[PDB]
RNA sequence: CUCUGGCAUGUUGGAACAAUGUAGGUAAGGGAAGUCGGCAAGCCGGAUCCGUAACUUCGGGAUAAGGAUUGGCUCUAAGGG
RNA sequence: UACCUGGUUGAUCCUGCCAGUAGCAUAUGCUUGUCUCAAAGAUUAAGCCAUGCAUGUCUAAGUACGCACGGCCGGUACAGUGAAACUGCGAAUGGCUCAUUAAAUCAGUUAUGGUUCCUUUGGUCGCUCGCCACUUGGAUAACUGUGGUAAUUCUAGAGCUAAUACAUGCCGACGGGCGCUGACCCCCUUCGCGGGGGGGAUGCGUGCAUUUAUCAGUGGUGACUCUAGAUAACCUCGGGCCGAUCGCACGCCCCCCGUGGCGGCGACGACCCAUUCGAACGUCUGCCCUAUCAACUUUCGAUGGUAGUCGCCGUGCCUACCAUGGUGACCACGGGUGACGGGGAAUCAGGGUUCGAUUCCGGAGAGGGAGCCUGAGAAACGGCUACCACAUCCAAGGAAGGCAGCA
RNA sequence: GAAGCGUUUACUUUGAAAAAAUUAGAGUGUUCAAAGCAGGCCCGAGCCGCCUGGAUACCGCAGCUAGGAAUAAUGGAAUAGGA
RNA sequence: CGUCGCUACUACCGAUUGGAUGGUUUAGUGAGGCCCUCGGAUCGGCCCCGCCGGGGUGCCCUGGCGGAGCGCUG
């Protein structure tokens, strides 16, 4: 549906809609802006946050989040939460007794923005890490890439 | 035990006094100690009883209403003085001051006065 | 713990401080100051262990009192004074001037200077931001702001200012090709040129610099503290100009000393 | 007493966490303020590092701003009609950060006709003549009434707006946090918020 | 408990309110000391939300056991054509 | 020092264990002349404690009318030393112990663009137009005096007295400027109209800090919804700042005069910014044994979204409405530990195996729990309140406790 | 001199930062040593004082940086939706 | 080699709805602190204003007793 689906309403606060749209310009269409950040570190932001009409808080692009710290890749693993998925990262960790390696692995849940729509399971996201959004989220997903995919049969 | 006022009950209450309430003086910042109270009703069962005229009557009561004790020590405040003496501005407000006379047989006499402040 | 720590331990005292682990537990444990308390010299062992002026607590506690002691154009009482870097001790009763620079291997070393070169002093802009009313205001490595500084300083610069005024009588911009200072880590105390500064997004910035003998090192641009102008440095270096040599070299130059006096 | 800290939840796979330690002051928590609307009665609660927060009890008048028009004015808080929050909320009339509250547009009135001169929130008019008359003439100069018209072009208020303007009650949205800033501050709806609400609130009893 | 319909209290009435009885209740403190024996009486009890053991032919035991709530009034949500 | 030897057989080669062998680390036994270092009620009982001490503090610079002394130098507010007390600060450090605690603590790493911060240092303190200021108000200590109580570092009534305690509250800069409101007036294309500009009387707001909303884009970031500007306003009587404070030498101006105005060095003080000491919650990786612990979490927040509450701040921290999630054989969950973590110690070819109660860093606790006052900082215990367990005095009416501090 | 890598990692070398104490170890006749971080030169007596040291190494795994690309994993153009 | 008989020691099963000591909790009661809503034992100020009074000249500048304004308020 639109972006009106709960009990509140959404906006960017940073955004005035009601900017005074009398005779002197037409009404409609004043198209309302959108906010939107470059988040750096030479990550660029998606066209799709650019000039999407959804509204995220926690997004990196259209939200009020920085990221700062750590940053980290990881697999997709399950996506069956609001606006946030699960990865897995998997290492190696070292034994000097036996100088052999045993392989690990870590879940971490990222809060997944909607400008990214095209992500199944068994991507590979960047995650940023950012001031905690909910009790075990932390990090943030900065870019989506395919797996061995992009053409579907 | 001493009686607290407002207590409102004949006999013996335990209250968490803090700062500067009564009958306790706190012995750190802050420090609230509870402690038993007398309550403001007055019966058979009293020590003493602190009573305070607050008029004359006929006569003289004997020991009591003679003598007249004075007040240990005047004002200091350079304005308490003018109160006192109606001093008005200037008017040689340092010597209006109370000069208390000091004298101890092993010593010659002096008077002493006070520093006066504002 | 429930509050501010008010104790330093002997053993847990920083390296460069030099003090022996038996005549006591405890340690000065400097008072708040310009200066982090790992990279300052409170004044009780700089007149005790510096300069032997002092023999104890106490006694430095007598000289400061009287007040001839006098960090960076002020008198100071405190027996635990953060000195900290290129600050200046003048104490006129004798004459001597001290400024307090790393000596070649990361600790403060005792630098004598004369009078007139003790009127003025190096510092290191750290952030840079406009007030209200649209003043610009500017703190240095030290805890001392000033307020209207000169446009073209930017941050991690070097800035003259002369004591007495606190106003700047110069400025040293950080550009490549610039003599500086290591002031903190492994190449502590080693006087170079800046050859290249790398940079990482998100992280410290990496500088390279070369020394006069060639030798490169790195190190992060937090411990940078540019001291000349491309070559020439605007104070008085130490002895040993702050160069690092290797163990190969001071043996060497040990053994020379003491064929030489012998 | 009430406690912020993270060591007494369920760690994130679900097993049970032991603590470690007993409560500490730094992760305390204070009783709600519950703000309701009445006579002004605001206490001050002291905080972490001396300072000092002010809870609002009651509050009766709230600082709200027009916005389309830049125009903030002190005014009367009547009643909560709606809260994304909770129901109850509105039930038992508390003012919280986001709930949405009737306020007196006299004010807002007051600087329409002195800015703009024309007549807002009026039925049929010449009711008020001892000072309407006045502010609709003011026998003014030629570039005096030149500059009035040039503010009437511009001149013009919503439907939904100057409807709530003849009930004399503008619905807004509080801004700032009673409880903490002790006071009541918001701005009014315009646009598809205000057409939002007004739906949500026929929804709720219409 | 009541309406339609039906009746006159069951083959007599009146006056009193003794014992003993028949039928029904209550009883301080104790709590089966009564008795062949808890006989008789008493306790529990509906519904909602929890929570339920040994054992077992795995079906049961099971309303096991144990615990909480329950009125009135004013509302608010959800469940349709 | 990269090491072996005795023992199964009538005898032999093996497997294999037992015993021997060396170190250190607790106890114990015997013995002990010198000297330098030096551990030491951790192990069982984080079991119980008599007694004594362990946290107090004044400079010239907050307040001295104690005779407790004392210069008197003698007609004066206060010479000076000063007990007591009010005030300010400290008492949240240090010291002890290791019971709890198994991604918890802790170590390395990183963040607060998600916060607080006494003090120190440096900024700021005429930036605000608005009948005491040559100094305003009341009490209270200490002190005198009357007691009560079996008892306590218990206190009441009565009578004084001060502040850098507690309140109140100006002048001054200060002449104005700016932005709105605009009485009118003037120059105007002039012409019978519009006119394009100026002045301007009169009223309203003006600074920093706070809470909103809006506009534009002097410096800064890797990235601000940064900093700084502009506008409309708010600015909480348990209510922000806009000095009613204290010493040191003492001087200049004298037209007006002649009795005022000016003056330096400090101290104390502050709203706010920066800094320092930090603190707090977070990022990544890392922990012993156990499956005779394989499925846990989710009514009672479990995982996430939205909007709030609370908190110094980010976050299910909590609430309401929603979604059904989240973790596990890469060992989840549960249980055990004779588990405080680490730096480190012992042994020493290499690899490893044990040990770290214990002087340094971090954490935790103060008989067991729980809850709070003050303060920048405590869920403090050589602070308070309550309960439980012990336990002290009593005239039986009450009162007082916390050695896992040094002895 | 500004920009990207015509994959992404593991791996290896370098650099940064990695508390002290302890360990190894430089210097130093503590009367030797365990230790300690001290100490040494002349004095003809004016020496109205001179020269030093308080190094260095190691710090596992994880994190940061810059070189190499042999081994190992992982991908690019197959309905071309390719350069 | 095993039963059987005697003697010691070690565990095992076992009626006793055995017993003892810890730990985590359901439910009920619930001290105490804190917060909110009340409450108001007391304690001040203004209105003093029955009066003597009075001064710029009965129009009070007031020196204070004193009723108490039977209120406004902290
Ligand atoms: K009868
Ligand atoms: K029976
Ligand atoms: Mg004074
Ligand atoms: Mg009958
Ligand atoms: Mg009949
Ligand atoms: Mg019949
Ligand atoms: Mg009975
Ligand atoms: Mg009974
Ligand atoms: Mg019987
Ligand atoms: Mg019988
Ligand atoms: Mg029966
Ligand atoms: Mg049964
Ligand atoms: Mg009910
Ligand atoms: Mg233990
Ligand atoms: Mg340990
Ligand atoms: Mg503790
Ligand atoms: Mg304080
Ligand atoms: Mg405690």
């Amino acid at each position: 549906a639109d972006i009106q689906t709960e009990r509140a309403y959404q906006k960017q606060p940073t955004i005035f809609q009601n900017k005074k749209r009398v005779l002197l310009g037409e009404t409609g269409k004043e198209k309302l802006p959108r906010y939107y950040k470059n988040i750096g570190l030479g990550f660029k932001t998606p066209k799709e946050a650019i000039e999407g009409t959804y509204i995220d808080k926690k997004c990196p692009f259209t939200g009020n989040v920085s990221i700062r710290g750590r940053i980290l890749s990881g697999v997709v693993t399950k996506m069956k939460m609001q606006r946030t998925i699960v990865i897995r990262r998997d290492y190696l960790h070292y034994i000097r007794k036996y100088n052999r390696f045993e392989k690990r692995h870590k879940n971490m849940s990222v809060h997944l923005s909607p400008c990214f729509r095209d992500v199944q399971i068994g991507d590979i996201v960047t995650v940023g890490e950012c001031r905690p959004l909910s009790k075990t989220v932390r990090f943030n997903v900065l870019k989506v890439t395919k797996a061995a995919g992009t053409k579907k049969q | 035990f001493p009686m607290k006022q407002g207590v409102l009950t004949h006999g013996r209450v335990r209250l968490l006094l803090s700062k500067g309430h009564s009958c306790y003086r706190p012995r750190r910042t802050g420090e609230r100690k509870r402690k038993s109270v007398r309550g403001c009703i007055v019966d058979a069962n009293l020590s003493v009883l602190n009573l305070v005229i607050v008029k004359k009557g006929e006569k003289d009561i004997p020991g009591l209403t003679d003598t007249t004790v004075p007040r240990r020590l005047g004002p200091k405040r350079a304005s308490r003085i003018r109160k006192l003496f109606n001093l008005s501005k200037e008017d040689d407000v340092r010597q209006y001051v109370v000069r208390k006379p000091l004298n101890k047989e092993g010593k010659k006499p002096r008077t002493k006065a006070p520093k006066i402040q504002r | 713990a429930r509050g501010p720590k008010k104790h330093l331990k002997r053993v847990a005292a920083p390296k460069h401080w030099m003090l022996d682990k038996l005549t006591g537990v405890f340690a000065p444990r400097p008072s708040t100051g310009p200066h982090k308390l790992r990279e300052c010299l409170p004044l009780i062992i700089f007149l005790r262990n510096r300069l032997k002026y002092a023999l104890t607590g106490d006694e430095v506690k007598k000289i400061c009192m009287q007040r001839f002691i006098k960090i960076d154009g002020k008198v100071r009482t405190d027996i635990t004074y953060p000195a900290g870097f290129m600050d200046v001790i003048s104490i006129d009763k004798t004459g001597e001037n001290f400024r307090l620079i790393y000596d070649t291997k990361g600790r403060f070393a005792v630098h004598r200077i004369t009078p007139e070169e003790a009127k003025y002093k190096l510092c290191k802009v750290r952030k840079i931001f406009v007030g209200t009313k649209g003043i610009p205001h500017l703190v240095t490595h030290d805890a001392r702001t000033i307020r209207y500084p000169d446009p073209l300083i930017k941050v991690n610069d070097t800035i003259q200012i002369d004591l007495e005024t606190g106003k700047i009588t110069d400025f040293i911009k950080f550009d490549t090709g610039n003599l500086c200072m290591v002031t903190g880590g492994a190449n502590l105390g080693r006087i170079g040129v800046i050859t290249n500064r790398e940079r990482h997004p998100g992280s410290f910035d990496v500088v390279h610099v070369k020394d006069a003998n060639g030798n490169s090192f790195a190190t992060r641009l937090s411990n940078i503290f540019v001291i000349g102008k491309g070559n020439k440095p605007w104070i008085s270096l130490p002895r040993g100009k702050g160069i690092r040599l290797t163990i190969a070299e001071e043996r060497d130059k040990r053994l020379a000393a003491k064929q030489s006096s012998g | 007493g009430i406690s912020r800290d993270n060591w007494h939840k369920r760690r994130k796979t679900g097993g049970k966490r032991k603590p470690y330690h007993k409560k500490r002051k730094y992760e305390l928590g204070r009783p709600a303020a519950n703000t309701k609307i009445g006579p002004r009665r605001i206490h001050t609660v002291r905080v972490r590092g001396g300072n000092k927060k002010y809870r609002a009890l009651r509050l009766d008048v709230g600082n709200f701003s027009w916005g389309s028009e830049c125009c903030t004015r002190k005014t009367r808080i009547i009643d909560v009609v709606y809260n994304a929050s909770n129901n109850e909320l509105v039930r038992t009339k508390t003012l919280v950060k986001n709930c949405i509250v009737l306020i007196d547009s006299t004010p807002y009135r007051q600087w329409y006709e002195s800015h703009y001169a024309l007549p807002l929130g009026r039925k049929k008019g010449a009711k008020l003549t001892p000072e309407e008359e006045e502010i609709l003439n003011k026998k003014r100069s030629k570039k005096i009434q030149k500059k009035y018209d040039e503010r009437k072009k511009n001149a013009k208020i919503s439907s939904l707006l100057e409807e709530q303007f003849q009930q004399g009650k503008l619905l807004a949205c509080i801004a700032s946090r009673p409880g903490q800033c002790g006071r009541a501050d918001g701005y009014v709806l315009e646009g598809k918020e205000l057409e939002f609400y007004l739906r949500k609130i026929k929804a709720r009893k219409g």
